[PDB]
């Protein structure tokens, strides 16, 4: 996005990202650029040890003997991504993971987790990894020879615009990886198709002045509320309470069965 | 909220000027239509029970799903509150034929309702069809020729059935 | 010519086991890529190593961009 | 290009699928505006020289300057008049393409994309050619389906120009 | 991709010409024959898998080599093969026949068909006797008079017999 | 944005690299045009109003049917004239960005991107900001290095424009 | 890639020793003349979309034939990409002549340029016209003597033109 | 390889774009360093053999045991003597290049990528080198820029073996 | 991929019949040098970069023009890539020797490799001399008595060694 939302979403780095594209006769440093870049991106920023490096498939690549499409399926269908991303990971973690390492983008609709649910069941990890690689999306998106690179925060033809919102729930931050099993944040905004406020960068924190308590922090408190006292106004709920009455709204909170979504400091 | 003169003030005052003559003959059109619309509200309101009760006996025969037991309207404490919204979509209809503006509906009874009907499993669908029926028998009620001084209420009729069209929208 | 070790994936199966040489000429802008992020470097014979399973989704690529698949060789 | 019927067999092939009742709708609505199209395209290609003389003559009269101001991009010599009559001819011949196709398949794959890219880089105004496609909607003398059609794909081209 | 209008439209681009009276009037006699294409190719799609498995069927029948062990119709994913490129070769015949234009059925269906077959060791004659019962079956249905508007569909059964040898010389 | 040292520090991350050799040159090359950058915006910007009136005026001369003919997009009225005096000043304004920048990259970011459909959609002429970036060229009365980047910018835009 | 200075690097190293003082003197002279260099490189990209459209509209007068209806630069996609490659091959040129050698021009933008273009039925031979005029509006435009230091630019100028000549040798 | 000019050309064709203001200043920088770089390669190899020499014996006299513990990857015999003399001489020359070429890039290319492999395979401690180059920065002799690159050079090196 | 067992599988499949008695015989037979195939095997891996580095050593003392500057084994990079090589070629005769069966070696890592060496300027005779190097090592390696069961493993050494023969062919 422009510059002045882009420091508020912290994604200044996503935005002035380059596409990288091997072309023909390319040097080593080029080959050596593009093998860190999809480690990067599809490995989802880990530090990724040189013992864990696809040695034959990097040396493929360099004799140009596959592409960089190649490559990078042969890196996502690789042990060490299904180590770090498939076996502790639940299925819908594991297909957005999946949606953000090699299309660049956040799961759109539920029937995309009906989708690559039902062709794991079926065809195995394997079929259910090809399916990205081999989708039209990742054809006019990156083609042969682009690595893939996320593509969430900006306007897609024949996206949804929840899909922007929903990106800042996969992408963390430039700082962040995906390393830690886990659970998918969008599960019920998935299941019920919505879409959540973005709390990303410095979106997140709210004024203060002297009604935050001793130590000046706010937390904000999402809920869902439904009546169990006072009348109930809306299901969804903000709650912008000190550190120091955060135990007292979380029990009180708790004892009117409220359920608690998500809990950030403010 | 805004009322009917206040909306065309605000945006005069966003845009730093006198009411032109155009937007003065609009409100005082808007004043002669003014004892109708009194009319429109007071049959509403004369009519709110029946028209929440009939309406939902009308959805609960056509959709039997809602009051089967594990249904959304199933229980008594759930299907007060399927009672209250009704009359609660039914009230701020009104307060918006009152005021000739839908910020009151709007501001404090549309927004945020589909996101609670979401968040709680209220199918949003099911509201908007008692919306249908309560609107359906609110314009009736409206049109009804008998005891009362003959007119054309047709322009009035027409913003009841948009605020109603609006609340019918909102809730799915 | 290598690349078998990493196309054919994990199948395991004899079948999956063999992997092909397409060799596409043609690749023009088209309307079916008009909204290609990627711009096309060649349009002149291009050589796609395809193991067996993926067959027939790369034809239908290659068939859906105007490509022509003038020989198939065994790898 | 894209048409009713390319469009029906280019998405039962995405999903694999045979033409389905769907599709066979497609074609019935093909059917049904597709001799209207073509009486469409023939009332224009019978009148065409008028019509693009009328059109180059209405760009020429709201634009006075392209007819006085030296420029290769300008109409102020034969051979800008010539490049002008040409264009407005060739906008002419694929709308009648289009009407003939029952899409905007031909405007786009001939017209359409890259006109962009022409305009900016021969210092063309699309403005002129605005003018030229209302001149052809306010002179080409169709009715019913075929003005309808017509006036579609004029508005096509008049919005891929603003 | 062309359809029947668009090839025509095309081959005009090239010449830099209005389609002429003769053109037009051509592509009205095939609009006036649409109704007989468009139930043809119902026709053909809603006995898709009959033609398909009797194809097949009479294939193995009068070519028991391929499914004896080791022929190449032999096992069962080679066989769900055998008939899945049956039902593509079917499919994309009534997509031609549907757009009128051979386009489709050339640029995605045969489009290195010929070298596939060569490259696996898949037998494209007996592929092409396949196509060729597949014919047959489809033109008698095609041509069954039973339960439809009485007409002469002669013209679009030859053109569907085209798209049909067009498959099978590609594949020999 | 596109500036020397943003991209040698975008270049090496993207590496995974230190900052070695390579990129202390890049920074002595700013170095070494920095100063005469800094003092074209400054001889820029004081005779900044000079330069967007004799710009707006150079406009109005080479199109004057810019002046007479009524409409949203032309400056026959004082809300056109209006409207272009502030075109020519941001393009002036950003082009002393990119003198201060050491690049094109405050052009990029405020005005280059997104100004071709900007330029289609409100039907504004390029050849108008064209002839302004030439009036600006030959009248901001530069020397040396100041010139040659200034100029540099005032043709990347007048490229991006044709 | 390479630049002037890393190709004698690489032969150097590919021979397994120091660069003698013979190569160090001549890429002395090299860095003598790189002001003379840069402000070639300057002035073909601030004048390059007049360079592309000027030669192109040459190209276009004389060989009419590419853009009469059938023509390869008839219709506007054509047209477009036929822009689009002489501003790449202009583009590439002034990467060689920034770099100092040929290598950006051979890998990135002539290698397979022929087979491209012979593959899609460019007329090569006319991008080679195209590319001599190109050539001629650069290389005057580099000798223009005012508002720049005088010097002489003949060695630079002569390097600029074997790069234009080597890409319309690579078209041929 | 990492050098500016490549480097530059790399960037802007990465975007598609023509060679801009900031790859001109790239180019400057280049030019300002080069000279300097130029008499840096001369007096390193002018005094090549000196230096590799010394060097050696330097890892000799800090690392005695190589000197006399048998093994393949030891100097205890005339043909560990004459590896290790190459291997300095290797560096030398490569750092030679990395000064005429303006960057890292032919350290990275000829040595730098797969120098621990090596290391790992044929059981060579990389301390020995790094304290080789020490000795080269220490006793190379150059002053001004063509010491800072040099030095730049070789700390890049030891900065990879460690 | 094939191992001993499913080899002749696969033949037996692609001829439709049943695995005879002397077929099943001689698998009984192999699963008899079982424990001797997984010593062979567990040998070769615990020796595996001794055997490489050595291998390696003795073919840069011969051939010195490997390793002279403009040599395939010059720089760091290439000599990096010759010894993955030779590790690459050891690891697939690994395979070989514990599948019982050449499919992997061959499919994997012999089939093409001496066009691609041939298309890089790879020598394939001093592969191959490396291959021999690695075959010498590791046949002592394995045929070392001292710390296990003795007994005959001239069957396993013999078939090491055919794999390691078709290395060495295929890639010279
Ligand atoms: C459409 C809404 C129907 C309709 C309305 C209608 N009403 C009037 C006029 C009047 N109605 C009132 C109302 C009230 N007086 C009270 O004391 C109260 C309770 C507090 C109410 C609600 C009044 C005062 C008038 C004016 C005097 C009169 O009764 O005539 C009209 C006449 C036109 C006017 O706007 O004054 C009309 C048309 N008529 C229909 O036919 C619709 C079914
Ligand atoms: C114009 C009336 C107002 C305005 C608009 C504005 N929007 C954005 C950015 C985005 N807009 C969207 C929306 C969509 N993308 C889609 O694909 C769809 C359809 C499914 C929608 C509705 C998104 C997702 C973005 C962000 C990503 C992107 O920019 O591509 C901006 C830019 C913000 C920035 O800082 O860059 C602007 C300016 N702004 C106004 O002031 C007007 C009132
Ligand atoms: C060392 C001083 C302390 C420490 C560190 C530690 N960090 C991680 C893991 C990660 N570190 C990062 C950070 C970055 N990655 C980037 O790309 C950037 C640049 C923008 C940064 C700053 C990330 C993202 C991770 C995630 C995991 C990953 O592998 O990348 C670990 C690993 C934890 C684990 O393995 O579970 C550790 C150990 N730990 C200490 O105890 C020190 C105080
Ligand atoms: C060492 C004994 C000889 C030698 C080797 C050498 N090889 C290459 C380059 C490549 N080797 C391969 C082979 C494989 N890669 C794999 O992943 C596998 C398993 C499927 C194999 C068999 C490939 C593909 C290449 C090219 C890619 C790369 O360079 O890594 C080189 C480098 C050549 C170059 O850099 O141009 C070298 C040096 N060289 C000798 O002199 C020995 C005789
Ligand atoms: C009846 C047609 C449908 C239905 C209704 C239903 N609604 C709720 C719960 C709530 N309804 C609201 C809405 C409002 N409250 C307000 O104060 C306002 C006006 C300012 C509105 C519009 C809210 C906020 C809730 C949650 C709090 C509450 O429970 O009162 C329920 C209860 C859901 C539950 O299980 O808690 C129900 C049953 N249900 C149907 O099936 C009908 C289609
Ligand atoms: C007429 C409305 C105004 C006008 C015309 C004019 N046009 C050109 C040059 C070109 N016009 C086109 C357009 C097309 N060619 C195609 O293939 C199609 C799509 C099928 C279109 C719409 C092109 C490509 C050019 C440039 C190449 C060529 O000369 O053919 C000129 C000449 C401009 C120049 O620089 O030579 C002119 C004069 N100009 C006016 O003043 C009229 C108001
Ligand atoms: C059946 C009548 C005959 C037969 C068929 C057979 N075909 C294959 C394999 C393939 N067939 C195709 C063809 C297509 N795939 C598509 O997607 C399309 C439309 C674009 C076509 C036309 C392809 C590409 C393959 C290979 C890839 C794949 O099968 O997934 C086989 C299998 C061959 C093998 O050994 O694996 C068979 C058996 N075989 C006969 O004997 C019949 C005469
Ligand atoms: C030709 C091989 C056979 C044949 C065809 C035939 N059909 C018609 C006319 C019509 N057929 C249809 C078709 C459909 N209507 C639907 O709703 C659908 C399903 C979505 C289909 C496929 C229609 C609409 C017509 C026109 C109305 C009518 O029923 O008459 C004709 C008559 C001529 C014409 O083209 O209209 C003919 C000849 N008749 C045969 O004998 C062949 C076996
Ligand atoms: C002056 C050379 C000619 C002219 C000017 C004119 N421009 C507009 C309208 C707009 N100009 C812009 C341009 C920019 N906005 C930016 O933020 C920047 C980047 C920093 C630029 C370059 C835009 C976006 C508009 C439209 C929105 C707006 O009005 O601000 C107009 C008015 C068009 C309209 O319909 O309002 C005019 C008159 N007119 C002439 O005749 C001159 C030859
Ligand atoms: C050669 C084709 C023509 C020519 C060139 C020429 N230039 C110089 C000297 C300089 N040119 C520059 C260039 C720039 N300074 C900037 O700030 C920018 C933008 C980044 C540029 C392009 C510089 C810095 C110099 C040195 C100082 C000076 O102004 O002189 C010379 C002189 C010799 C030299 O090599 O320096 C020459 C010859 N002169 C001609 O007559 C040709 C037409
Ligand atoms: C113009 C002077 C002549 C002309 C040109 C023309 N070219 C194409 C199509 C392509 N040109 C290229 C070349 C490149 N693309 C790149 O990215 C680079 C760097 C590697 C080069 C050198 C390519 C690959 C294509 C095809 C794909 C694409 O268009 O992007 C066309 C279009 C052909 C078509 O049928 O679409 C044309 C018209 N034509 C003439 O008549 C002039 C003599
Ligand atoms: C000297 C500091 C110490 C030392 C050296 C020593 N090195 C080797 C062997 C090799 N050295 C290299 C290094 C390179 N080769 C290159 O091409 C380059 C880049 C241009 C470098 C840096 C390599 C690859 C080898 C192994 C292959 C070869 O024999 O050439 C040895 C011999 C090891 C062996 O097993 O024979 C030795 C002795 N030894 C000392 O004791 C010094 C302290």
């Amino acid at each position: 996005t422009s510059l002045v939302s882009a420091q508020r979403l912290g994604i200044v780095a996503v935005d002035e990202a380059i596409p990288l594209e091997l072309r023909s006769r390319s040097t080593e440093e080029e080959v050596d650029a593009v093998i860190l870049a999809v480690y990067r991106q599809v490995l989802g920023n880990d530090h990724l040890m040189s013992q864990e490096r696809l040695t034959s498939a990097e040396s493929l690549l360099r004799g140009r003997e596959i592409s960089v499409r190649d490559f990078v399926r042969a890196v996502a269908l690789s042990e060490v991504y299904r180590q770090k991303f498939f076996h502790s990971n639940p299925q819908n973690r594991f297909i957005e993971l999946n949606y953000k390492h090699l299309l660049g983008r956040a799961p759109y609709d539920q029937s995309e987790i009906a989708f690559h649910t039902d062709l794991y069941h079926q065809g195995g990890y394997e079929a259910e990894i090809n399916s990205y690689i081999d989708s039209v999306e990742y054809t006019e998106n990156f083609g042969d020879w682009v690595v893939p690179y996320f593509r969430g925060f900006a306007t897609q033809r024949n996206q949804k615009t929840v899909g922007f919102s929903r990106s800042f729930q996969v992408y963390r931050g430039y700082a962040t990886s995906d390393r830690s099993g886990s659970r998918s944040r969008l599960t019920r905004e998935l299941a019920r198709n919505t879409a959540s406020p973005v709390y990303a960068g410095s979106t997140a924190e709210s004024l203060r002045g002297t009604s935050a308590g001793s130590r000046n922090q706010m937390y904000r408190l999402q809920v869902i509320q439904g009546a169990a006292g006072t009348r109930v106004r809306r299901g969804k709920a903000e709650y912008l309470v000190s550190y120091d009455n955060l135990s007292a709204k979380l029990q009180q909170i708790n004892r009117q069965g409220d359920t608690v979504t998500m809990i950030s400091l403010a | 909220m805004f009322d009917v003169f206040t909306r065309v003030v605000s945006q005069a005052d966003a845009r730093g000027e006198y009411l032109s003559g155009s937007q003065l003959d609009a409100l005082s059109a808007t004043v002669a239509e003014g004892n109708k619309r009194i009319d429109s509200v007071n049959r509403i309101t004369g009519n709110a029970s029946a028209i929440v009760s009939n309406a939902a006996r009308a959805l609960f025969a056509e959709q039997p799903q809602l009051i089967q037991p594990g249904g959304n309207a199933y229980t008594s404490r759930r299907m007060a509150a399927c009672l209250r919204d009704m009359e609660i979509i039914l009230r701020y209809v009104t307060y918006a034929t009152f005021t000739g503006d839908a910020s009151v509906l709007e501001d404090r009874c549309l927004n945020g309702l589909r996101e609670t009907y979401v968040a709680l499993g209220v199918p949003g669908a099911s509201v908007a069809a008692g919306v249908q029926k309560m609107k359906e028998a609110a314009l009736d009620i409206v049109n009804d020729p008998n005891g009362i001084t003959r007119g054309d209420c047709s322009a009035i009729v027409a913003e009841i059935a948009g605020y109603f069209d609006r609340a019918a929208a909102a809730v799915a | 010519m290598l690349g078998q070790s990493s196309l054919v994936g994990y199948s395991n199966t004899q079948a999956a086991n063999r992997v092909f040489v397409y060799e596409v000429s043609g690749l023009r802008q088209t309307d079916a890529n008009e909204n290609s992020a990627h711009d096309i470097r060649r349009s002149g014979s291009v050589f796609i190593k395809v193991p067996y399973a993926r067959m027939n989704d790369e034809m239908r690529r290659i068939s859906r961009l105007g490509g022509t698949i003038v020989n198939i060789r065994p790898y | 290009m894209k048409t009713p019927l390319t469009e029906a067999v280019s998405t039962a092939d995405s999903q694999g699928r045979f033409l389905s009742s769907t599709e066979l709708q497609i074609a019935f609505g093909r059917l049904r505006q597709a001799n209207a199209g073509l009486q469409a395209a023939k009332a224009l290609t019978d009148n065409a020289q008028s019509l693009v003389n009328g059109a180059a003559q209405a760009v020429y009269n709201k634009f006075p300057y392209t007819t006085q101001t030296q420029g290769n991009n300008f109409a102020a010599d034969q051979r800008g008049k010539d490049k002008c009559a040409r264009d407005i001819g060739y906008y002419l011949r694929i709308v009648t393409y289009c009407l003939v196709a029952g899409g905007t398949g031909p405007l786009d794959e001939y017209l359409i994309a890259g006109i962009d890219e022409i305009n900016r880089t021969f210092d063309l105004s699309p403005s002129w050619y605005v003018e030229a496609l209302k001149y052809i909607k306010a002179n080409h003398g169709l009715s019913g389906d075929a003005r309808d059609e017509a006036n579609s794909y004029l508005d096509y081209a008049i919005n891929a120009l603003s």
